[PDB]
C-alpha cells in the first residue's frame, strides 16, 4: 500500500497544474 | 439454513459442492517451485534488507544448515531478528552465496561454528548426488580409456588457479557450491511425489507422422411431423387463366378493402398487440412489494426448498435401490418443506390481511407446483412398485 | 435514420395455388399478391429515397432475382404513374411473364422438393453483396409463402432454414415471414420469425393483404427497438424424432451425430452415424426410478 | 435543421391553403417523406383503410422507450393538420386530411395524377459534359459572386434582387460593393442540399402575389423529375418561374422541354479529401484541395501565398483575419470550418493527443482539439483586441432635486432593460438611445 | 559484480570442473534442466573433455556462445619449440598455424549443436578476432556466415537472434523439402538417372 | 499481373483448403483456458503490453467460443507469482467469465509461471466432467523457463492417462516441454504447438481453437446423453428463479421437475438435466457435414452466366476467370460469395434450389 502510496505520490508531483488544464481566457483576469 | 434447523446430514450438502471444495482446496495446498533465495537477498553506514517469511521458509528448504542453526538458537539465546542479522553479517552468508571468503573481514563468530559443519554437510551432499552415470556421457571413462596415457601436462591456464605458496585460491569451491545447489534443485524435484536407443536415432529421418481421425458418413432420413391432388389438366387450365389475366392488363385499384374485413383485421391484429403489449410492458432484482423483511424470508424458505428438491432428484434417479431409506427421509423433509409454505402463507394471510399473501403466492408458485408434481411423481411410482 | 434494403421472397409454384384455388373460391389469386407486393414495395421506395428493393421468385425448377433485372417493353401498367414506381414495377411484371413462360414449357417436370430455403440463402448472398458494397445500409427479409398446398417433406428443410437464421443475426436482418393456408403454425418458420427478431402472420382470406402488410410486415429495422411486434403465437423451440416423427421434450441424443432419438434405438447402433453404443452406459438410461421395496 | 427549415413554413400556411398544397400527390409524396420514421409508420397505417383509429390505439403501438418520440411524432403531424383530431361519442377520434389521404392513395395505387410528375419525350441527352458542368458553374458563378472574387459574368437581376433583399450579403449603395454577412458564412459552410434550400426558402418568403400554391407544387414537383429527362410544357406562373429558376443552375433548357439538373434529385434528400489542410504553429496553411470552392473559402480569412496544382499554400496573418472579421465572421465559425475539415492526417496525430492524453490519466476525457491550441487562443485574443473599446449611444441624465426622483427614474430604465450606467453618489445615469423617449414619458408622468 | 544473480532467475548454472565424474554429474543435471523446461545454461571449456564428445542435439543446445578466440598459452616452450620445427621442415607460418590450432577447437564446439536438418541453433564467436577468420572456418559453416554478420553489437545480435528463433518455431512446408534437401526412394532413383 | 499475383497466392492458399473431408470432431467440449501472468509479460513487443492484449483478445475468444459452442463449458486459470489461481469455475455462463476476466485485466502481471500447477489445476477441475465430452486445456505461455515444484513429466503421464488434450500458444519461441506435453498429449501429433509471428497471426491462432478438434480413431467414448427442450412461459407477475433465487419476470420450464430457469443453456438446479434449445443443436451441424469447397472454372472452358448465382454481382470479364463451381450441383460462384458461403453460410443454394 506504500508503494502504491509513493506511486500516488509521484504521478500528483508530475501532474500539471489546473490552469493549463483549462484554457481560461473566459475566467476573471488574474490580480488581487 | 440447510443444516442447523433443517437437519440435512452434512455429507450430503458437500456431494453437490465438490467442485467448491476442491477449489479452495488447491490453493491452499500449492507450493512455489525451488528457486536460489539467497542469490535475491542484496544487501543494498545503514543498508535495508527486506525479508518475508516465505523467503525464511525458502532459506531453510534449501539449506537444512540455517534451519540447523535457527531452530536451536532462536528460542533459546535471542530473539529472530538479531538472528537474521547475524547470520547476514556472518561469513556462512556470504559462503552460501556462492562468494570467495576473504580472512581479511570476519563476520559472526557464533554462525562461524557451523562451518566445519558444513564440510560435512557437503560431502554427505556429495555422495547424496553421486552414482552411476550413462556411458553416452560418461566423462569418466574418457580420461580412463588409455590409464597408462603419459605426455606433457597441462600448463597452468589448464589447471586450478594456484597463489604463492601453491595452495589453491579457493574459487574452484565455488564453483563447486554452485554446481552442487543446482544439482540439488534439480534432485528435489524428482521428490516421492530401450531410451538410448530412441536418442540417438534421427528423428527427421523417419518416416512422417500420420494422423489416424476417424471418418463418418452420416445418412439423413426421418418421419415426418406425427400428431386430393389436382390433376394436370387442372394446372392447364388454371395456369392459362392467370396468363391470360396476366398478359390482358394489371388491376391495382381493387386492391382497396371492402371496410368490412379491414375492421376485423384492425381487430385481430390490435387483438395480438394488446397481448404482447401486456407481455412487454413487463418483459439486479425488480422492484417488490413485499416489504424487505418478508422478501428476505421468502428468499429462504424458496433457497432451503430448492436445495431439497436438487437432492431428491439425485437419490431418486440415483438407479440404485440401496437409497430407498434416504428416499423416504428425503421425502418426509419435503412433506415437512411443504407444511412450511403453506404455514407462511397461513401466517402472511393473517399478518398481511390477504394483502401481500396474493403476492407472495404468486412468487413461489413455480417451487409449490414443482413441490407437489415432485411428490406425486414419487406416490405414483411408490403405489406401482408396492402395490 | 438510415436507408434499408427489403428483400421480398415469393414462394411460387404451380402446385401449391392450384391446391389453394380449388380448396377456396379465389381465382387468380397470384396476381393479388403481386399486385398487393407491387403498392407495398412503392409503398416500401416511398418511405425513403435511398431504399432498394430485391425481389427473388422460388419457382418449379429453382430460384431467379426478379429484381434487379438482369442484364442479359409490353404495356402491362400505366404508363402515366410514377417513373421511380414504374422502373421498379413494370421491370418486375415484365419478368413475371417470362418466369411463366418457362414455367409452363417445363410444367411436366417433375418437381418434388420445394425451393424456399435455397430463395432465403440466394437473398442473404446479395444482402451480404450489397451490404458491403456500399458503405451504411440496414436490411430485411420478406418470405410471401402459400403453405395451403400439402408439402411432401420439409424435414430436409430444417438445416438450411435454422442455418440462415444464424446468418441474419449476425447481419442484424429481422426475417419477416407471412403464411397463407390452412395450417395455423409452421413450426420451422415461426421459430424464424422468433429467433430473428421477426413477425409471423397467418391469414386465411387473400383479399385485404395490403393492410397486412401496411401495418404488420412495414415494420422496418429502424424503428424495430421502439415498437411492439403484433405476433401472436409462441414458438417452443422443439424437433421431431429420428424414428417417430413426434415432438420431444425429454429424449436422447447420439454424442458423435447429435441426432435426437426419443427412445433407445433398436439394436444398440445408432441409426444415423453407425455408431454402437456401450451396453452398459445405455442400461444406466434404461434403469428405472429407485423406490422401496 | 433541413426538414425543420421546411416545415417550420409549412406550418405559417394557413390551413385553408395547406387543404389546396395536398391536392398534387408529387407534394404529398414529399411532405410524407419528411416527417420521422416514426410518424411515416402510422401515416401509411391510416392512408389505405377507411375507418377512425382511436389515438389510445396508436399509443399501444410505441413502446415505452420511444414514448418520448411518440410526443414530438404526434405533435409535428398534428402541426401539419395532415392529422385531424375529431371527437365524438366520448373519444378523441383521430383521422387523416381526406385530399391528403386522396391524393396518397392516387399516386401509389398508380390511378389518374392530373401530370404531377410531367411526362416524357424521350430526347435524353448528356449530362455529365452540359448539365454538370452548366449548373455547377452557374452554382459557382453566383458563389464566387458571393465571395467577392471576380469573374466575367454576373447572376441576373432576379437572384441579385433576392440577395440584397435577404439577410444574406448584405449591400450598399454608398460603398458600391457586396460583403458576406454572419449568415453568409454560414451558408457557405451548410451543405450543397441545405445550401440550395437556404436560397430557395429565402425565394419562398420573397415572392409576393405567381400564387403560393402554385410555386410549391412545383418545387416539390420537380424533385420528383429524373434528371436526363424531356418533359413538355406547366402553369403559366411555373414558366415564368422555370425561367427563374434556369438562372439557379436547377432545371436546363435548349432555348418546348426542360431537362432538371443533378441539383433537383440532391434537394429531395442526401447524396485525400478535397479541401483539407494543415495548420503549424507558424500560422501556415498547407491546403491539399484543388478547386476554385476550396481556394475561394478560404481566402476569407487566409492570407493566401502560393498555389500547386496538387495544393495551395498560405499564411494566416492579422490583417487577413481582421478583414473576415470585419465581415462579421465570428472566430467560433472559423474554427468550426478549419475542426470540421481537417485532414486526416491531423485527426490521427489528434486522436494519439487524445489517447496519450488519456494513456497518462485516463480520469479525465480532455476535447479533442485536431489543431494545436495556441492557434485557437490566438485567435480568440485578436477578436478581444477588436470588442476593446465598447462605446453606445444616449443621453445622460444629471441635476436630479431629489434622489428619490433620481432612484424612480433610474430604477424604471433598469425594469425595462435601457439602462447602462448609473451612480448613486453623482445622481447620475445614462440609458440607451432607443429608451431615451420612453424615460422621458415616464419622468413627465 | 553480480552477473551471476541475474542469470540465476532465468536458468540453472552448471560449470565444467576438473574432477570427471563431477562434470559427469553435471551435464547429467543439465539435460535434465533442459528437458523439463527449468533452462540451464553450461559453461565449459572449448579445449577441456566436453568439447571432445559431447553432443547438445536439439534441447540440450540451441545457443553457443564462443567467449574469445581459444588461443594456446604462447609463451610455452613446448609450444615455441613446436612451432619452429614446422616452420623449418614443413615451411608452416607460425602464425598460421596457431590462428588453424585455435579455430580447429572453435569449430570443434560449434558443429555439437546439431542433429539432422530439423534442429537449429544460434552460433555467435564473441571476440574482435574473428572477424577475419571466416575464410578459415568449415566451409558448410563460412556459407551460412553472412558478410552483415561478420561484425556485430551485443545489441544488434540480441535482435537477429530474436528474429531467427521466431522465424524457426513456424511449421516447416514440407513441399519446401520434398526433394530439394530430403529423398525419398522415389527421388533417389530420379538422381541416379540423371547423373548417368 | 499485379492481380495475377493475388491469384496465384489465392491458388497457394488454396491448395491446403483443398483437402477437406468430414472428420469426425467432439461437439461437446469443456475447454481450460490457461493465462501466463508473469514477470516476462510485460514487455513491449505486442502494444501495448502482452498482459494487456493477451486479455483483450481472451475477452473476444470467450465470445467466439460460446457463439459456436453453446452447450460448452469454460474455465479461467491464471499464472502468478509461481502459482496458479483459479478465477471463473467452469459453467455456462458467458458473462461470468467476462466478467472476471475484466477484473484480472487491473492487476499487474508479476511473479514467475510454473505450468505444473497450472496443470494439477486444470486436471482436478475437469475430473468431475462427463466421460462424454472432450476435456481440452488451452495455454497462453510467454515465458521461455518454467518454475514447478515436482517432476513435469509425471503430470504430463497422468494427463495422457486421463485423455485430456493441450494446446499451448507461444509468444518467443519453441520449449522442449511444451512440445513434448503439446505431442505426447495429442497421440503424437506436433501441429497443436503454434508460435505466433506477429499480431495479426495471433488472432487467427485464438480463431482456429474455436473449433472443435477431431477425435482419433481409437479412441471411442460414444454415448447418449439424456437433453431435455424446455418450453419458454410468459408470466404476468415476477417469481423467484431456481438458479439464482431472484425475482424474474419469466423463465424457461423444465419439462422434467417444471422448475424454472432464467436462461439457457443451463444444466437444471433440480434435476440437474441439461436445458438446450434446438436452435443450439443446429450451430454445430455445419461440422457434421460441412459444404464442399469450391474450384475455379478455367478460362478455357465457357462460363454459364455473366451474373453471380447468389448475389447477382456481374462477373469481371476482364485472364483467369474470377468464377467458382460446386460440383455436387454445377453452379458458378462469385470469389465473394465463396468466402460468404463457408464463413456465414454452411449451405450451398444451388444444390437446395435442384429438385430431386
Ligand atoms: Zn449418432
Ligand atoms: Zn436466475
Ligand atoms: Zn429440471
Ligand atoms: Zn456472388
Ligand atoms: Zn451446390
Amino acid at each position: 500500500e506504500l508503494q502504491e502510496r509513493q506511486a500516488e505520490e509521484k504521478r500528483k508531483q508530475n501532474a500539471v497544474p489546473e490552469w493549463h488544464k483549462q484554457s481560461t481566457i473566459g475566467k476573471t483576469a488574474l490580480g488581487r | 439454513e440447510t443444516v442447523i434447523n433443517a437437519g440435512l446430514p452434512p455429507s450430503e450438502f458437500w456431494s453437490t459442492r465438490i467442485p467448491l471444495l476442491r477449489a479452495f482446496a488447491l490453493s491452499t495446498s500449492q507450493k512455489v517451485g525451488p528457486y536460489n533465495v539467497l542469490s535475491t537477498i542484496k544487501p543494498v553506514n545503514k543498508v535495508n534488507v527486506n525479508l518475508s517469511r516465505e523467503k525464511i521458509l525458502n532459506i531453510f528448504e534449501n539449506y537444512p544448515i540455517v534451519k540447523k542453526a535457527y531452530t536451536d538458537n532462536v528460542p533459546k539465546n535471542f530473539k529472530e531478528p538479531e538472528f537474521w542479522a547475524r547470520f547476514f553479517s556472518s561469513k556462512l552468508f556470504r559462503k552460501l552465496r556462492g562468494e570467495k571468503i576473504m580472512q581479511n573481514d570476519r563476520g559472526d563468530v557464533i554462525i562461524d561454528r557451523y562451518l566445519t559443519l558444513d564440510q560435512e554437510f557437503d560431502r554427505k551432499d556429495d555422495d547424496m548426488l553421486l552414482h552411476p552415470v550413462k556411458k553416452i556421457i560418461d566423462l569418466d571413462g574418457n580420461i580412463q580409456d588409455d590409464p597408462v596415457v603419459r605426455g606433457n601436462r597441462p600448463d597452468f591456464t589448464m589447471q586450478p588457479g594456484v597463489d604463492i605458496n601453491g595452495n589453491s585460491d579457493g574459487t574452484v569451491d565455488i564453483l563447486k557450491g554452485m554446481n552442487r545447489l543446482s544439482e540439488k534443485m534439480i534432485m528435489a524435484l524428482k521428490n516421492e511425489y530401450n531410451d538410448e536407443r530412441n536418442e540417438l536415432k534421427i528423428d527427421d529421418l523417419n518416416e512422417s507422422y500420420k494422423t489416424n481421425y476417424a471418418i463418418i458418413h452420416l445418412k439423413r432420413n426421418a418421419h415426418e411431423k406425427t400428431t386430393l391432388k389436382v390433376s394436370n389438366q387442372q394446372m392447364l387450365q388454371q395456369l392459362s387463366l392467370v396468363m391470360d389475366n396476366l398478359i390482358n392488363k394489371l388491376d391495382l385499384n381493387q386492391v382497396v378493402p371492402n371496410n368490412e374485413v379491414s375492421n376485423k383485421i384492425n381487430k385481430r391484429v390490435i387483438t395480438a398487440i394488446k397481448i404482447n403489449a401486456k407481455q412487454a410492458k413487463h418483459n439486479l432484482e425488480v422492484k417488490s412489494t413485499l416489504p424487505i423483511d418478508l422478501l428476505e424470508s421468502c428468499r429462504m424458505l424458496h433457497t432451503t426448498c430448492c436445495e431439497f428438491l436438487k437432492h431428491f432428484y439425485i437419490h431418486f434417479q440415483s438407479g440404485e435401490q440401496k437409497q430407498a431409506s434416504t428416499v423416504k427421509k428425503l421425502y418426509n423433509h419435503l412433506k415437512d418443506c411443504i407444511e412450511k409454505l403453506n404455514e407462511l402463507f397461513q401466517d402472511v394471510l393473517n399478518g398481511d390481511g390477504e394483502s401481500m399473501s396474493n403476492t407472495c403466492t404468486a412468487y413461489l408458485k413455480p417451487v409449490l407446483n414443482s413441490i407437489t408434481l415432485a411428490t406425486h411423481k414419487y406416490d405414483e411410482y411408490f403405489n406401482e412398485y408396492n402395490n | 435514420e438510415s436507408p434499408s434494403l427489403l428483400t421480398v421472397i415469393i414462394e411460387i409454384a404451380p402446385k401449391l395455388w392450384t391446391t389453394f384455388d380449388e380448396e377456396g373460391n379465389e381465382k387468380g389469386s397470384i396476381i393479388k399478391v403481386l399486385e398487393a407486393l407491387i403498392v407495398f414495395l412503392n409503398a416500401h421506395l416511398a418511405f425513403n429515397s435511398a431504399n432498394k428493393v430485391a425481389v427473388i421468385a422460388a419457382y418449379s425448377q429453382g430460384i431467379k432475382y426478379l429484381y434487379p433485372e438482369s442484364t442479359s417493353d409490353l404495356k402491362i401498367i400505366n404508363s402515366d404513374m410514377y417513373r421511380r414506381f414504374r422502373n421498379v414495377d413494370e421491370t418486375l411484371v415484365e419478368e413475371i411473364y417470362k418466369l411463366f413462360e418457362l414455367e409452363k414449357k417445363q410444367i411436366e417436370q417433375n418437381s418434388q422438393r420445394s425451393t424456399l430455403a435455397g430463395a432465403m440463402s440466394a437473398g442473404l448472398t446479395y444482402v451480404n453483396r450489397i451490404s458491403k458494397e456500399s458503405v451504411s445500409l440496414k436490411s430485411r427479409l420478406l418470405v410471401l409463402t402459400c403453405g395451403s398446398g400439402s408439402s411432401k417433406d420439409e424435414i430436409f428443410q430444417y438445416i438450411p432454414i435454422m442455418n440462415c437464421i444464424f446468418s441474419a443475426t449476425k447481419m442484424k436482418c429481422p426475417i419477416d415471414v407471412v403464411k397463407i393456408g390452412g395450417s395455423k403454425e409452421s413450426t420451422f418458420l415461426q421459430q424464424t420469425t422468433d429467433a430473428t427478431n421477426g413477425v409471423y402472420l397467418h391469414v386465411e382470406s387473400t383479399e385485404g393483404l395490403i393492410q397486412y402488410l401496411a401495418t404488420a410486415m412495414f415494420i422496418d429495422p429502424s424503428l424495430r427497438p421502439i415498437i411492439v411486434k403484433p405476433n401472436h403465437g409462441s414458438v417452443d423451440f422443439r424437433t421431431s424424432c429420428y424414428l417417430t416423427g413426434r415432438v420431444v421434450a425429454v429424449g436422447f441424443i447420439c454424442s458423435v451425430c447429435l441426432c435426437v432419438l426419443s427412445i433407445i434405438p433398436p439394436g444398440n447402433k445408432c441409426p444415423a452415424c453407425d455408431s454402437q453404443f456401450d451396453e452398459h452406459v445405455i442400461a444406466k438410461l434404461k434403469r428405472k426410478p429407485v423406490v422401496p421395496r | 435543421s433541413l426538414k425543420h427549415s421546411v416545415t417550420q413554413y409549412l406550418e405559417e400556411i394557413p390551413q385553408q391553403v395547406q387543404n389546396r398544397l395536398y391536392t398534387s400527390p408529387a407534394t404529398c409524396l414529399a411532405i410524407y417523406r419528411i416527417l420521422p420514421p416514426l410518424a411515416k409508420f402510422f401515416i401509411m397505417a391510416m392512408v389505405f383503410n377507411e375507418n377512425e383509429v382511436p389515438l389510445l390505439d396508436l399509443d399501444k403501438w410505441v413502446n415505452s422507450n420511444g414514448k418520448l418520440q411518440f410526443q414530438n411524432a404526434i405533435k409535428s403531424m398534428k402541426s401539419l393538420h395532415l392529422l385531424i383530431p375529431n371527437k365524438s361519442s366520448g373519444t378523441l377520434m383521430i383521422n387523416l386530411n381526406p385530399t391528403f389521404k386522396i391524393s396518397l392513395r392516387n399516386a401509389l395505387t398508380g390511378g389518374e395524377v392530373q401530370n404531377s410528375f410531367g411526362v416524357v419525350v424521350e430526347e435524353n441527352v448528356v449530362s455529365l459534359d452540359l448539365l454538370d458542368e452548366y449548373s455547377a458553374n452557374k452554382w459557382e458563378t453566383i458563389l464566387h459572386f458571393m465571395v467577392g472574387t471576380p469573374l466575367a459574368k454576373i447572376p441576373s437581376e432576379k437572384v441579385l434582387n433576392l440577395l440584397k433583399h435577404s439577410k444574406l450579403m448584405e449591400e450598399v449603395n454608398s460603398t458600391g460593393e457586396f460583403k458576406i454577412t454572419n449568415e453568409g458564412f454560414q451558408f457557405l459552410l451548410q451543405e450543397i442540399n441545405s445550401q440550395l434550400w437556404t436560397l430557395l426558402l429565402q425565394y419562398l418568403k420573397m415572392i409576393e402575389t405567381m400564387d403560393l400554391v402554385d410555386v410549391l407544387h412545383f418545387i416539390f414537383m420537380l424533385g420528383a423529375l429524373e434528371v436526363g429527362k424531356a418533359y413538355k410544357i406547366l402553369s403559366e406562373t411555373q414558366r415564368i418561374m422555370l425561367q427563374d429558376m434556369r438562372d439557379y443552375g436547377l432545371v436546363f433548357q435548349k432555348h418546348s422541354i426542360f431537362y432538371p439538373t443533378k441539383l433537383a434529385l440532391m434537394l429531395t434528400s442526401d447524396t485525400i479529401p478535397d479541401g483539407s489542410l494543415i495548420v503549424e504553429t507558424n500560422f501556415k496553411i498547407y491546403s491539399y484541395s484543388n478547386s476554385p470552392l476550396q481556394i475561394a473559402v478560404l481566402s476569407l480569412f487566409v492570407h493566401l501565398k502560393a498555389r500547386f496544382v496538387n495544393m495551395v499554400l498560405g499564411q494566416i496573418t492579422r490583417e487577413s483575419i481582421r478583414r473576415a472579421l470585419t465581415n462579421g465572421i465570428t472566430a467560433d465559425q472559423i474554427i468550426a470550418y478549419l475542426e470540421t475539415h481537417a485532414h486526416p492526417q491531423m485527426r490521427r496525430l489528434a486522436e494519439e493527443k487524445l489517447e496519450k492524453k488519456l494513456e497518462l490519466d485516463p480520469n479525465c476525457k480532455e476535447p479533442l482539439q485536431v489543431l494545436p491550441p495556441t492557434v485557437v487562443d490566438q485567435i480568440r485574443l485578436w477578436q478581444l483586441e477588436l470588442d476593446r473599446v465598447i462605446t453606445y449611444e444616449g443621453s445622460l441624465y444629471s441635476d436630479f432635486e431629489t434622489s428619490q426622483e433620481y432612484n424612480l427614474l433610474s430604477k424604471y430604465a433598469q425594469d425595462i432593460g435601457v439602462l447602462l450606467w448609473k451612480d448613486d453618489k453623482k445622481k447620475k445615469f445614462f440609458i440607451s438611445k432607443e429608451g431615451n423617449s420612453q424615460v422621458l414619458d415616464f419622468a413627465k408622468r | 559484480m553480480g552477473i551471476l544473480d541475474e542469470v540465476w532467475k532465468h536458468k540453472l548454472i552448471l560449470v565444467e570442473t576438473p574432477d570427471a565424474q563431477e562434470t559427469s554429474l553435471a551435464l547429467e543435471t543439465y539435460r535434465k534442466a533442459c528437458s523439463n523446461g527449468r533452462g540451464a545454461i553450461l559453461l565449459s571449456v572449448a579445449r577441456g573433455k566436453v568439447s571432445e564428445g559431447i553432443d547438445f542435439d536439439h534441447q540440450y543446445g540451441r545457443t553457443v556462445l564462443m567467449i574469445g578466440i581459444p588461443f594456446q598459452y604462447t609463451e610455452s616452450r613446448i609450444l615455441k619449440a613446436r612451432l619452429e620445427f614446422m616452420r623449418e621442415n614443413y615451411r608452416i607460418r607460425e602464425n598460421d598455424f596457431l590462428s588453424f590450432d585455435a579455430m580447429r577447437h572453435a569449430a570443434q564446439c560449434l558443429g555439437r549443436v546439431l542433429r539432422g536438418k530439423d534442429d537449429y541453433g544460434v552460433m555467435v564467436l564473441a571476440d574482435r578476432r574473428f572477424s577475419r577468420k571466416r575464410s578459415q572456418l568449415p566451409k558448410w559453416i563460412a556459407q551460412g556466415l553472412s558478410d552483415a554478420d561478420l561484425n556485430l553489437s551485443t545489441d544488434m545480435a540480441i535482435s537477429n537472434t530474436k528474429q531467427f528463433l521466431r522465424t524457426m518455431a513456424q511449421p516447416t512446408d514440407p513441399k519446401d523439402q520434398e526433394g530439394v534437401s530430403v529423398w525419398s526412394y522415389e527421388d533417389l532413383i530420379k538422381h541416379q538417372n540423371s547423373r548417368k | 499481373a499485379s492481380l495475377v499475383a493475388s491469384i496465384v497466392e489465392a491458388r497457394k492458399k488454396r491448395t491446403a483448403k483443398k483437402n477437406i473431408t468430414p472428420y469426425q470432431r467432439g461437439i461437446i467440449r469443456s475447454l481450460i483456458l490457461t493465462l501466463d501472468c508473469s514477470e516476462a509479460m510485460l514487455e513491449k513487443d505486442l502494444r501495448p503490453n502482452r498482459h494487456a492484449m493477451i486479455i483483450q483478445y481472451a475477452i473476444d475468444f470467450v465470445h467466439e467460443f460460446f457463439d459456436q459452442n453453446p452447450i460448452s463449458q469454460m474455465g479461467i486459470i491464471i499464472m502468478r507469482n509461481g502459482l496458479a489461481q483459479l478465477v471463473s469455475q467452469v459453467s455456462g455462463n458467458p458473462q461470468d467469465h467476462i466478467d472476471a476476466l475484466k477484473s484480472i485485466r487491473k492487476q499487474e502481471p508479476k511473479g514467475n509461471p510454473s505450468l505444473q500447477n497450472a496443470l494439477e489445476m486444470a486436471r482436478g477441475l475437469l475430473l468431475p466432467v462427463p466421460a462424454h465430452c472432450t476435456r481440452e486445456v488451452l495455454i497462453v505461455f510467454g515465458s521461455l523457463s518454467t518454475t514447478d515444484p515436482g517432476d513435469i513429466h509425471q503430470t504430463i503421464d497422468s494427463l495422457v492417462s486421463e485423455k485430456i488434450r493441450v494446446k499451448v500458444l507461444g509468444l518467443s519461441a519453441q520449449v522442449a516441454i511444451c512440445k513434448e506435453l503439446c505431442k505426447a498429449t495429442n497421440y503424437g501429433d506436433e501441429s497443436f504447438y503454434k508460435i505466433l509471428l506477429d499480431e495479426t497471426h495471433l488472432k487467427e491462432l485464438f480463431n482456429e481453437a474455436v473449433t472443435p478438434l477431431p477425435v482419433n480413431k481409437i479412441n471411442k467414448g460414444f454415448t447418449l446423453v439424456k437433453m431435455g427442450f424446455p418450453t419458454r412461459i410468459f408470466e404476468d407477475t415476477p417469481t423467484f428463479c431456481s438458479c439464482h433465487s431472484k425475482l424474474v419476470y419469466g423463465g424457461y420450464f423444465c419439462p422434467n421437475c417444471h422448475s424454472k430457469v432464467c436462461s439457457l443453456p443451463t444444466v437444471c438446479p433440480c434435476c440437474d438435466l441439461m436445458l438446450i434449445l434446438s436452435t443450439h443443436l443446429a450451430r454445430s451441424y455445419h461440422h457434421l457435414m460441412p459444404l464442399k469447397t469450391f474450384a475455379e472454372v478455367p478460362t478455357t472452358e465457357k462460363f454459364r452466366s455473366e451474373d453471380c448465382f447468389s448475389c447477382q454481382s456481374r462477373f469481371p470479364i476482364l485472364l483467369t476467370s474470377s468464377r467458382y463451381r460446386c460440383e455436387d450441383c454445377k453452379q458458378e460462384f462469385c470469389v465473394d460469395c465463396d468466402v460468404f458461403i463457408h464463413e456465414i453460410l454452411h449451405n450451398c443454394p444451388g444444390c437446395e434450389s435442384k429438385p430431386v
